[PDB]
């Protein structure tokens, strides 16, 4: 069977209520072979109803599903920071064969309060630049919503050696932190003296600088 | 899911 | 109970991938056990399950190469799926679903890389705050971990004894090499008086780094 999860993803404030949808192609076994999985990064789905409106242990009461059949719901009322993950609904097909199949999956961001990050640079180590190539680290820390990261030497922008990663959002206040690096030939960073950082938010800009030597 | 319901 | 999924690890194309499922704290031979893989970044991927009957059922895009098998004496149910190419590269969990049913169990995933890129053993360097630098009311430091290959890495700060504060963020994929890297954050009056030292692992490899966090 196929299984269509409606939205793929949907950011929501907190306080919201989210809505997710699953059409299965064909019926699950017994009208109700159909459960809902949570998952956040780096952990198993973790599992919060089953046979379609059953909560398991422990789960918030905030979370029910309903539906029958072909069509789902699950629907999350006062979605809280804690529950920014990617959700997936679960069926049980009987025939032709036995299978077990999940729907594609909805990412829900949740939008807490609005914090600008704060911003720091780290030069690289003295022992990088016999290698032949060295990476410069800027960090982003505790920042909502999203932030884009500029890169400048000696006043000029940047495009290539960079590579951004960002962390899941805090279950506590929904933030984020990132790690830009900058790689670049050792023979490029020992003729450039100043490196910057530019972590931009919406229509403010943070930045942190250094000068090489 | 058991895999052996009579389907 | 639970179930945890044997070491996986990396694998050339054409090879055949073996991951074993062991079960701890309930009956085998009444609980189907499903194998579930994850590529990175995208979604869940039902391969097949042994029913409670000792008989298997598979997805139908890996009968051709899946056979899951169980062993009840043993307490193991195995997943070897054969003819690996990039595109089975995936976290590979085994589980008790339960879709309409009371008992559901999921073990941690294993990473299963297919590449024929070798194995490479990172580079660590450290981070510290810029030379001279004597703002602000806290301070982060940082572990770079640079150029290693398959994922994962381990990173601990003081081998543990430092864990309040760390932020290990996700690993960056280019060119067949993964790069991380680490921070913590302590107080102006923490460091450098206290010794700060990152202990990076790469079981892959068999290296481990340690690295301590010196001012410039």
């Amino acid at each position: 069977i196929d299984m269509t999860q409606t939205p793929s993803s949907k950011s929501v404030a907190v306080g919201d209520t989210v809505t997710i949808n699953c059409q299965a192609s064909e019926t699950v076994y017994k009208n109700n072979y159909l459960a809902w999985y949570q998952q956040k990064p780096g952990q198993p789905p973790k599992r919060l109803i089953y046979s379609v409106s059953t909560l398991d242990s422990g789960v918030p009461s905030r979370f029910s599903g309903s539906g029958s059949g072909t069509q789902f719901t699950l629907t999350i009322s006062g979605v809280q920071c804690d529950d920014a993950a990617t959700y997936y609904c679960a069926g049980y097909r009987t025939t032709p064969i036995y299978h077990i199949r999940f729907g594609g999956g909805t990412e829900v961001v949740v939008e807490g309060d609005p914090v600008a990050p704060t911003v720091l640079i780290f030069p690289p180590a003295a022992d990088q630049v016999a290698t032949g190539t060295v990476t410069i680290v800027c960090v982003a820390n505790k920042y909502f919503p999203d932030v884009t990261v500029t890169w400048e030497v000696d006043g000029t922008t940047q495009t290539t050696g960079i590579e951004n990663s960002k962390t899941p959002q805090n279950s506590a206040d929904c933030t984020y932190n990132l790690s830009s690096t900058l790689t670049l030939t050792s023979t490029q960073y020992n003729s450039h003296k100043e490196y910057t950082c530019k972590v931009t938010q919406g229509t403010t800009s943070v930045v942190q600088s250094f000068n090489r030597g | 899911q058991d895999g052996n319901e009579e389907m | 109970q639970s179930v945890e999924e044997s070491e996986g690890g990396l694998f050339k194309p054409t090879d055949t991938l073996t991951l074993t499922c062991t079960v701890s704290g309930f009956s085998l031979s009444s609980n189907a056990i499903s194998w579930v893989r994850q590529a990175p970044g995208k979604g869940l991927e039902w391969i097949g399950f042994v029913a409670v009957t000792g008989y298997s059922y598979y997805a139908s895009w890996a009968k051709s190469r899946s056979t899951i098998t169980r062993n009840t004496g043993l307490n193991t149910v195995t997943l070897k799926m054969t003819s690996l190419t990039a595109a089975d590269t995936a976290t590979y969990f085994c589980a008790r679903i339960g879709i309409g049913i009371d008992f559901n169990i999921w073990g941690p995933g294993t990473l299963v890389t297919v590449s024929s890129a070798k194995t490479t053993a990172p580079s660590v360097y450290p981070l510290a705050p810029v030379c001279g630098d004597t703002t602000g009311s806290s301070v982060t430091l940082g572990c770079l971990v640079k150029g290693y290959f398959p994922e994962p890495v381990t990173l601990t700060w003081n081998s543990g004894s430092l864990s309040s504060g760390v932020h290990t963020f996700p690993a960056v994929l280019q060119s067949d090499l993964y790069t991380l890297s680490s921070s913590v954050t302590v107080t102006s009056s923490t460091w450098p008086s206290q010794s700060i030292t990152c202990n990076v692992a790469h079981p892959a490899s068999s290296t481990k780094v340690d690295k301590k966090i010196e001012p410039r």
